[PDB]
């Protein structure tokens, strides 16, 4: 699963 | 049970509403698999104050976590106090003789455990200062605070604030559930509902049906595939106005944008906040007018 | 009330006995100015376990501070658990499924405040989850824990442990009361008594009469000469064997020599500790034999 996640 | 990494994320999710009912919602569509009525447990917040109509003030707590305390008085709108319900209880008994009037703060905190059948929703056994009775079930804890403040002039308060929680064993898992293992990512939303969006680019995927009251508590459930247990962990949450409303027993409660960004942004600006034809005194003399005035979102300063 | 420094040290001193009564003893001679019976409050420790006569074990807490937990089994004498009752309650609800048997720990902790007339000992008003009623009087708090452990095999415990304390406001003063401002210096001593000695060269000056139970709580009372209040602070204590004994409701309790050096050292070596003709099995079959066997001081290793 490469689920990306909201930027920093 | 040592590293959240191994463990199936269950398709079940567990929600608590502000009236203190518990439901199991299906993580894939927001279907309500089953609910439990709050006669079975306890009201989440029940504030009992000396009187909103003579004095234009009311006590209000955010029914979440430590239970943070807020306060509204028609003279200066809504304020956030630097106190927490847990935190107050945890510093009783306090006697203070201001100099002028003196108060006495006596607390009380209990713990309880339920084990509930997931499939169904039937409470299999209940433990602790509660009612000690005796597969694919789940065990859930619930701490219950109760602050009593005893002012000798007579301005007598009596808040009780309860709150669900994982088994204090599993709580190190919670620091691992930093963002949904799932792509999904679900929150309380408008009209007593849950809304689920994707993580990548925050877009609505599903909306749930209605819950008897606003959803204020949310749990992911994982599966240890070895031991075959249902361990449960709080659902994470995405990265200064508060929204006010009242429970059925008429107690006021807050939802900060810190904790409820998603709801508070979908929420209407409270009337009091908007027009002074709502901040005039006549208004707080009547219960219904009052309610209508402050319900909605204010913005603490 | 800001620097203990300014403030009369009153001549009154306040003692708590292990049966849960309260007395005001006169600092100058150890005269018992007045006692209150424990019907008025609660038993300090009341342990309720699954059975000392079938299994040769018993649960034992030190009624003091956090309420520390000890434990005695006829097979390995007395042991100190690395656990405290406050500490246990404060980590509920805990469910643990060992792998084998599972327990569940539910807690409960309450706060109370009483105002009592010093001169006399009459309770003027009681506050908190207790019984809310309404000069030269003193206000004293008391926290009351209650841990309930529910093992599914049935080995069901149920301790409750209470414990007096100053107003959590005055607690910084306690860090200042490093050693008696008085020359004096008083402690629980043999035969339910108080022994006062001088501070310079530790020499006995007075011994009190008998109290209904061994004295396990001790408070200094100061006078704010401006505000004229009676603020109370714990009496300091001077710079690995524990003494066992049981309350009237038959609960076993410990007094470590950390906390009760003076008593422990004036105390007789428990039989069990001395001769194995007391460590044989027949002994723990009988309540009275058992009692007589382990009462007195042991030495944890």
């Amino acid at each position: 699963v490469v689920v990306v996640v909201v930027v920093v | 049970n040592r590293s959240l990494n191994e463990l199936s994320l269950s398709d079940i999710l567990i929600a608590a509403d502000v009236e203190g009912g518990l439901h199991a919602v299906d993580r894939r569509n927001g279907h309500i698999i089953w609910s439990i009525e709050p006669e079975n447990f306890q009201p989440l917040i029940e504030i009992q104050e000396p009187s909103r109509l003579e004095t234009y003030e009311t006590l209000i707590i955010e029914p979440f976590g430590d239970g943070n305390i807020y306060y509204f008085n028609a003279h200066q709108g809504l304020q956030k106090l630097p106190l927490s319900i847990r935190q107050l209880v945890s510093t009783s008994p306090l006697h203070l003789k201001t100099n002028e009037d003196e108060k006495v703060y006596t607390g009380s905190m209990r713990t309880i455990m339920y084990t509930i059948n997931m499939l169904n929703g039937e409470i299999i056994s209940a433990f602790g200062p509660g009612s000690k009775n005796g597969e694919n079930m789940i065990v859930i804890g619930k701490t219950i605070f109760e602050l009593g403040i005893h002012s000798y002039d007579g301005a007598s308060y009596n808040v009780t604030y309860s709150t669900w929680q994982q088994n204090v064993l599993d709580v190190p898992l919670a620091l691992q559930n930093t963002f949904s293992k799932d792509g999904m990512c679900i929150a309380p939303f408008r009209d007593k509902s849950l809304l689920a969006s994707d993580l990548d680019f925050r877009i609505a995927r599903w909306v749930s049906p209605t819950f008897p009251g606003i959803i204020v508590g949310l749990f992911d459930v994982f599966n240890d595939l070895r031991t075959n247990e249902n361990i449960l962990v709080p659902h994470p949450f995405n990265p200064n106005k508060v929204y006010l409303d009242q429970t059925s027993n008429l107690s006021w409660f807050a939802l900060s944008s810190q904790n409820f960004p998603s709801l508070v942004e979908s929420a209407p600006i409270s009337r009091y906040a908007s027009s002074d034809r709502w901040r005039v005194s006549s208004i707080f003399e009547d219960e219904t007018l009052f309610k209508n005035a402050i319900m909605g979102v204010h913005q603490i300063y």
